[PDB]
RNA sequence: ACAGCAGCAGGCGCGAAAAUUACCGAAGCCUCCAAGAGGGCGGUAGUGAAGAGACGUGAAAACAAGUGUGUGUAAAAACCACAUGAGUAACUGGAGGUCAAGGCUGGUGCCAGCAUCCGCGGUAAUACCAGCUCCAGGAGUGUCUAUGAUGAUUGCUGCGAUUAAAAGGUCCGUAGUCGAAGAACAGUACUUGUUUGUAAUGUGGCUUAUCGAGAGCCGAAUAGAACGAGAAGAGUUCAGAGUAAGGAGCGAAGGAGGGCUAGAUUAUUGAGCAGCGAGAGGUGAAAUUUGAUGACCUGCUUAGGAGUAACAGAGGCGAAAGCGCUAGUCAAGAACGAAUCCGAUGAUCAAGGACGUAGGCUGGAGGAUCGAAGACGAUUAGAGACCGUAGUAGUUCCAGCAGUAAACGAUGCCUACGCUGUUGUGGUUAUGAGCACGGCAGAAGAGAAAUCUAGUAGGGCUUUGGGGAGAGUACGCGCGCAA
RNA sequence: UGAGUGCAGGGUUCUAGAUCUGAUACAAGUCGUAACAAGGCAGCUGUAGGAGAACCUGUAGCUGGAUCA
């Protein structure tokens, strides 16, 4: 394939090498719209259904606290994980809720918390941060 | 078959890391008396002698202690004269010393020369 | 890693070779990795000579020797110690054994 | 190396450096020009036509003495073969091994012989028939 | 009856996602029968930390932002000029390692939480929650999501395939990519001149807004095309030329290479008959089992179906799978010797075609030995297994199907350049040596090492890998009687 | 020249479904112990039977073997 006029050959022959790679092939072949956040949105409004906690994984002892939201553009429900110190407090039930990722390459599990793919951001309209450290309040 | 210029690179290379100071190279052809006839023009290679043997043809050569390396490029590639500096940082160790030599309309000729006579060519190989 | 620069056995430039029956456990070897002995023993042993000398009617006599070649397969040559473990270095040296009787 | 098989064999005899005239031979030009019209009027190969040319008459390759090569002197003469002597050897070999193999069905090895054996006359074939040594729709004998 | 905002404002939805139902006889342009009329085209401001410049938040004597006039414009506001007051003006992320900066004090005790990654916390936490001091950037700083770089982890330059992931079981073969020396010839590629071909952007510059982005003027330019020029490489032809390129042929010889015909020395079983009169077999040790219907062992007769011991090897032959008794017969091949003939006929190979141990399947022949399945005897907690007794399909042959192996020297095929000693096999020999096919032991280089079919290298062509798993699995398709 | 609309079919993409059958994670549940030491019958590859389950048995192969002899 090295010859002069082998230009021909030699393009569609490392055209077809590159599906070898995960990144190029899950674009070209894989599902990549499924997913709340990632190619179609960075963020994603959805309210409140269940709360929930999980274990961590070894070796670590833990309770998580989780959150079952309904996702407004798909109407799948998903799992996500609420950040602060006493953030859970902040929710109730039939709340809205804005969700976010987790910061890998692909939606992949980070730390010791078993499959939760997202995390909250903002409860009514209003950033936790500030609820959970007492510098703003419930809209009401 | 091999090429014949490819083997000419071999056959010195080789002796030469060996520390041997003459050899006979078996297969010769036009680009290949040329070549050497440059080499010798630069003072990499002192004596050429050639033996008309009807069965191709062999040479008998004497290498002098300057000669570091020589190679072929293969394929020959087209250039422009825009394109060889491009191939001379690639394939010389040093801005100062070392030739990297092109075939053109006018014989074979260093990349000096391509500017000098203001032309590109085919690349062909190179020696420092 | 490969352990044995020859595999094990004395086949090179074949495909294939005919099998041989282990004389302890009948199991099948190939004949060029078989471990071979070699005996040569007496019919008469050398307890009974001296009677032998007053028994037989000839003015002398010879006493027939019986011939054997053995087989064995790796398993059977080490349990039977015809055969050690040997270190790094040793494993290269290459020397003929002595007829058994 | 060879082309049906993994033989790497160097049996070759040397040419000449410079060919002269062969004086110490003991006839002259038209003599052994005569000598070759008759052998190949009986019918032998041109290889042999050289093998008794040396043997018997003592002239090395046929050439020095008639500024002219075998197959050319024939073609002056008008003795050319219908076929070329190399195709026409390959048929004779097919023939024989079907002719074995149709009354010894069974054999393997004649078998492989034979697919090996047809795909050299159909190579040779290509190059004759765009010489235009032989008629385009020409085909094996078999 | 009427109606169609992917015109300008504006509203509702949808979403993680985007401004005023504002002024306009002025600037740039377009339209008419016009010393005039029209234009949401266009211009002017308002709104918003998407982007980009220049500067405040003090100095050691003495500091933004305000205000009033003038300007500015279509009218304005801002900008700039002079004149008045004065003394206002920092946050975001961090402080165990990568990675700049605390083993500080108090709470909490695998809880609550933190942490991209590695990891912290079970009562002595520089990592959680806070106080206090430090660090970094600074009118800005954190997070999420796509992409470029990191990355020689996509490899033209420039990676790998003995053992880490990775050379097709072996051949033939089309398309495709790649192809001697010598003497000559021709100009379409190839390279280059002149002329065309680029507003903005970008590139090399200079000049004016306090400065700096900004604005204004200059010069050269890509790919593409027109006409000339040069002939090294590539291309075409020739034969007083004949490759350590190929094919055809000659001579003497070598080999478990293959098909067929006709024979062979023993051995293992089975029957017949004769002798003898009590055990044989099997194991680590024993039991199933067989024997007075005479076993076992020793004779003589016979009947079958497999196989070729010892010699026999780091020996030979074959494309691989594989091939071992003796004669006769039938084709083709490898190597060697040499002054035979033809002349580029060649290398590698998708598709397509032929062979392929064993076990398996369809039909016929046959059936000694061995033995999956099945059945017993022992051993064990239990053995369905290992061991012993027995026993069927298969194991052999002819005519076919099938298509897999740790089909391995785990090392593709042609072709090169390469140190020494020793030992083989077959020819030839000036007896000094060579040519083909091997084994072995060092060296030098190489490599993560072990080691070396792995040294040197932009020679040609095909196959093939890209962190573990799921997975050589699902769906579709092609072959097969099925497997 | 033809908009619309009947009636059969196809081509694509999604989605329902009694029941069955894979995979993955299961702090540590039950039964054995198949592999790694000659792992207590040396291991592994192909093929064919059998079996609670790892697996066991015949046949040809390999050393990555417990032998460069
Ligand atoms: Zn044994």
């Amino acid at each position: 394939m090295y010859g002069l006029l082998a230009a021909r050959n030699l393009k569609k022959n490392r055209h077809k090498r590159r599906y070898a790679d995960k990144d190029f092939a899950k674009k070209a072949r894989g599902d990549i719209y499924q997913n709340a956040v990632g190619y179609s949105a960075p963020h994603a409004k959805g309210i409140v259904t269940e709360k929930l906690g999980v274990e961590a994984k070894q070796p670590n002892s833990a309770i998580r606290k989780c959150v079952r939201v309904h996702i407004v553009r798909l109407n799948k429900k998903v799992i996500a994980y609420v950040p602060h110190d006493g953030g859970l407090n902040q929710i109730e039930i039939n709340d809205e809720v804005i969700v976010e990722g987790l910061g890998k390459k692909g939606c992949r599990s980070k730390g010791d918390i078993p499959g939760v793919r997202f995390r909250v951001c903002k409860v009514q309209k209003v950033s936790l941060k500030a609820l959970v450290t007492k510098k703003k309040e419930r809209p009401a | 078959m091999m090429d014949k210029l490819a083997n000419l690179c071999i056959t010195i290379n080789n002796a030469n890391r060996a520390q041997k100071r003459s050899v006979v190279i078996r297969r010769i052809s036009k680009v290949c008396r040329l070549f050497l006839e440059s080499m010798q023009k630069h003072g990499y290679i002192t004596d050429i002698v050639y033996i008309d043997d009807h069965r191709e043809g062999k040479a008998v050569v004497g290498l002098s202690g300057r000669l570091n390396r020589c190679g072929a490029i293969c394929p020959r590639y087209d250039v422009e004269l825009k394109d060889v500096e491009r191939y001379r940082a690639n394939l010389l160790p040093s801005r100062g010393f070392g030739h990297l030599i092109v075939t053109s309309s006018k014989g074979l000729i260093d990349h000096r020369e391509c500017i000098q006579h203001n032309t590109g060519g085919k690349i062909l190989g190179y020696f420092y | 890693t490969k352990k044995r620069s020859n595999n094990g056995r004395s086949k090179k430039n074949r495909g294939h070779t005919r099998c041989v029956r282990c004389e302890h456990c009948s199991a099948m070897v190939p004949n060029d990795k078989a471990i071979k002995k070699f005996v040569v023993r007496s019919v008469i042993d050398a307890a009974s000579l001296d009677d032998l000398k007053i028994a037989t009617i000839y003015e002398e006599y010879e006493v027939p020797k019986s011939y054997y070649k053995l087989n064995y397969c790796v398993s059977c040559a080490v349990h039977i110690k015809l055969v050690r473990v040997r270190s790094r270095w040793e494993r290269k040296i290459r020397k003929e054994q002595r007829v058994s009787a | 190396a060879r082309m049906y098989s993994n033989g790497k064999g160097q049996s070759k005899s040397v040419t000449p450096y410079n060919l002269t005239y062969p004086t110490y031979i003991k006839h002259s030009k038209e003599e052994i020009v005569d000598v070759i019209l008759n052998l190949a009027r009986k019918g032998t190969p041109p290889s042999q036509i050289g093998n008794i040319l040396r043997d018997n008459y003592g002239v090395g390759k046929s050439f020095a003495v008639t500024k002219t090569k075998i197959l050319t002197l024939l073609k002056i003469a008008g003795l050319k073969p219908v076929i070329p002597e190399d195709l026409n050897n390959i048929v004779k070999k097919c023939v024989n091994i079907k002719a074995h193999l149709a009354k010894y069905t069974n054999d393997k090895s004649s078998k492989y012989q034979l697919i090996q054996m047809q795909s050299c006359l159909y190579r040779v074939a290509r190059y004759y028939k765009s010489k235009n040594e032989l008629p385009a729709g020409w085909k094996p004998p078999f």
